[PDB]
């Protein structure tokens, strides 16, 4: 009745609401708006908590919006993304890489090998040394590791040189220009959804 | 949902 | 420019998920769907706090959203809403009562002075004597004398009554229906807002 | 501002 059509009418109007704030989660992320990135990630938290159910479009949408949280929170090692407790946040945000459904293409090789390379780097920022040999071993023993500077990164862990010039080639800024390149496509995927483009149009004619 | 984009501050 | 068109149209989006959220706050509390409460009060506080500037209106909303809250939890006497320690929840909702841009009529003083009531009883009922005590005096004590009950009230609490039949009368629940009564008139009046009726068009033809 | 309305309490008042 009127419940069960209020029920799907909130629905709908939920959906609405995270494509919204994915695209403006994106745009401060990309702008690099840390203040504005820290509450529309709380405003997209609450409403994708607040799905009941969710379709493969949401789900990507979903993805992404946790892939940016925890690339803005990269060098935050500290920082738990998920309940398993040894998920560093670049290798959550690894495993996020792998589990949106999208274009394996050459951009996506170059931003997952970027993210490998910096979960490492970014644990021998810090003397977090042990981390970082327990985050190669996550990432690379056993076979699903066709990267060729798996024996240049596992010598790098024992060398302690935290200014390795190897990590200024495959820097942060790479990995971050690489992903705010993706950010927008992404940017400009749902730039036309229903609420951005309704607000839009009020502002356009204002 | 089962989805969670804030952190907790002990990894 | 792009980017201030930007920031506009998202200020205008966070209007549109702000009154919804409003209706969808309003009408789990009316209806008594618990879950759907908490889940929306965290969608609505959120999109409150990544408000940077508010309207006359939105205050109202934001009023509204916390009046619900503190009544939601009235019962709840170790919850603790505003930085004063000693006030209570059903005394956080008086507060923002008389707070509302709204007619002062007949219904407005009748869900006051069941506040009121209620406010004591709370405490009656947990063997917190003294705090009803000091929750008398806050709200009446000898500020104007501007209520009729008020002495009766101050021998109840000398009773240490627990369950006395006159805060039955002036129940709980009677200050709930006519606050769900004033809340079914928030639903109407907020029914035509941009949000939530763009939603019930898409549910209708489907 | 926004920041400055809460509509969540604290445990044990």
């Amino acid at each position: 009745e009127d419940a069960g059509l209020v029920a799907e009418a909130e629905a709908v109007a939920a959906g609405w609401m995270l494509d919204f704030l994915c695209l403006s989660l994106c745009r401060a992320f990309r702008d690099g708006r840390s203040e504005d990135f820290r509450r529309t990630r709380n405003s997209a938290e609450a409403i994708i908590h607040g799905l009941s159910s969710l379709t493969a479009c949401q789900l990507r949408t979903i993805y992404i919006c946790q892939f940016l949280t925890r690339i803005a929170a990269g060098k935050t090692l500290d920082a738990q993304f998920e309940n398993d407790e040894r998920i560093t946040p670049l290798e959550s945000a690894l495993m996020i890489w792998g589990s949106i459904e999208k274009e394996h293409d050459k951009l996506h090789e170059e931003i997952q090998n970027l993210i490998k390379i910096q979960a490492i780097a970014v644990c021998m920022e810090n003397g977090n040394f042990k981390e970082a040999e327990e985050v190669f071993e996550r990432i690379f023993g056993d076979p699903n590791s066709h990267m060729p500077f798996k024996s240049k990164l596992l010598m790098i862990i024992s060398q302690k040189d935290t200014f390795h010039s190897f990590f200024q080639h495959f820097s942060y800024n790479h990995m971050m220009e690489k992903i705010k390149s993706y950010v927008n496509y992404v940017l400009s995927e749902k730039s036309s959804t229903f609420l951005m483009k309704a607000a839009a149009k009020v502002v356009e004619s204002k | 949902r089962d989805f969670t984009l804030k952190p907790k501050k002990r990894r």
